[PDB]
């Protein structure tokens, strides 16, 4: 459970990404279904989990508190499936919701980036990559998906 | 099903890096199931 970016495979297929911050592994809840995690010669079972934010946490509570200032640019730190971890700089779009506006970042990679984080200039997850909306043309925009620390 | 995570890098911000992606402004909706959806 070192701190770090990691792939979710299935066996092999990549299924996802997601964060180990503090002992707890996060990622979105469409990656694994909340099923249990081999990480070495260990199991990680799932500790808490919402399907209508798409969020999971393995290990303990959700960490991940800082949030988008709603001003500045962003990094994805995408890791595509066969591919090295990759940062990418953007500066978030919106969603406006009835329940309030969330940034969302024009950036599309395969599925299996899903669970990938979006940084802040700090270097603080401000949110997972992956739940989002196809355009109009075919191109994907994704939320900068949260959960509440408690 | 052997579902399984491995390290695949350091959480840190890159210097130097150039924008990319625009900044869409759109109306949505989020339902009970986490599916988004555009607003028509
Ligand atoms: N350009 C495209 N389509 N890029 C996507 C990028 C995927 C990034 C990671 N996220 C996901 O996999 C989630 C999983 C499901 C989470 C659900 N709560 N996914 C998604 O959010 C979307 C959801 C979706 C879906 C349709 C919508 C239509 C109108 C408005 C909103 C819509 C939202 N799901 C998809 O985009 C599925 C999809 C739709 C069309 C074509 C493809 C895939 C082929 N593309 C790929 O095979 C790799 N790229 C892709 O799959």
């Amino acid at each position: 459970t070192t701190d770090g970016v990691y792939r979710v495979m299935t066996r092999s297929t990549q299924v996802g990404v997601g964060v180990m911050q503090e002992g707890v592994f996060h990622t979105m809840w469409h990656v694994t279904k909340g099923a249990a995690l081999r990480s070495g010669e260990g199991r990680l079972d799932p500790y808490w989990g919402d399907v209508k934010q798409d969020l999971v946490s393995y290990c303990g509570p959700w960490k991940l508190d800082a949030a988008w200032d709603g001003l500045s640019e962003v990094q994805l730190l995408a890791v595509p499936p066969g591919e090295r971890a990759k940062n990418i700089q953007t500066l978030p779009g919106i969603f406006k919701t009835k329940d309030g506006d969330i940034g969302a970042v024009a950036l599309d990679y395969p599925a299996g980036t899903s669970g990938s984080p979006i940084l802040d200039k700090c270097g603080r997850v401000i949110g997972l990559y992956g739940n989002g909306v196809v355009i109009k043309n075919g191109s994907y925009v994704s939320a900068i998906t949260q959960g509440k620390r408690e | 099903v052997d579902m399984y995570i491995e390290r695949a890098g350091d959480i840190t911000w890159e210097k130097d890096a150039e924008v990319t992606g625009n900044s869409p402004r759109l109306d949505v909706a989020l339902d009970e199931s986490g599916d988004f959806s555009l607003v028509e």
